[PDB]
């Protein structure tokens, strides 16, 4: 979508393995602010919007 | 400590960084003291084939 | 209210203890007031901060 009308995709009732994101080298920038990237596989969330 | 990497991966050469070469090839200590060096070397470390 | 001085001593001591205990629930400008959450959420260079 466009940035002025950015799509909000809810993520819930799933098991997320962030390793497939971390092991992907196609990303030019990989940066987290309030959480460690390698600890993401050990935490439980909700309200996830992409 | 000398090594040759890609252009975008030089930002990973810092204490407590996440990355591909950072976690599998070369990791810096959190209390690292010193300097890092980087310069473009495409004219020597590249070939047509 | 005849025993007000001893009751005042007891109340001040208990109230100071309770305020000290309640101060553990303040994050003091951090992300959380629970150390376990900070340890299990962040990398060490920011966990130290």
């Amino acid at each position: 979508a466009s940035v002025y009308a950015w799509n909000r995709k809810r993520i819930s009732n799933c098991v997320a393995d962030y390793s497939v994101l971390y092991n992907s080298a196609s990303f030019s920038t990989f940066k987290c602010y309030g959480v460690s990237p390698t600890k993401l596989n050990d935490l439980c969330f909700t309200n996830v919007y992409a | 400590d000398s090594f040759v990497i890609r252009g975008d991966e030089v930002r990973q050469i810092a204490p407590g960084q996440t990355g591909n070469i950072a976690d599998y090839n070369y990791k810096l200590p959190d209390d690292f003291t010193g300097c890092v060096i980087a310069w473009n070397s495409n004219n020597l470390d590249s070939k047509v084939g | 209210s005849a025993l007000g001085k001893l009751q005042d001593v007891v109340n001040q001591n208990a109230q100071a203890l309770n305020t000290l205990v309640k101060q553990l629930s303040s994050n003091f400008g951090a992300i959380s007031s629970v150390l376990n959450d900070i340890l299990s959420r962040l990398d060490p260079p920011e966990a130290e901060v």
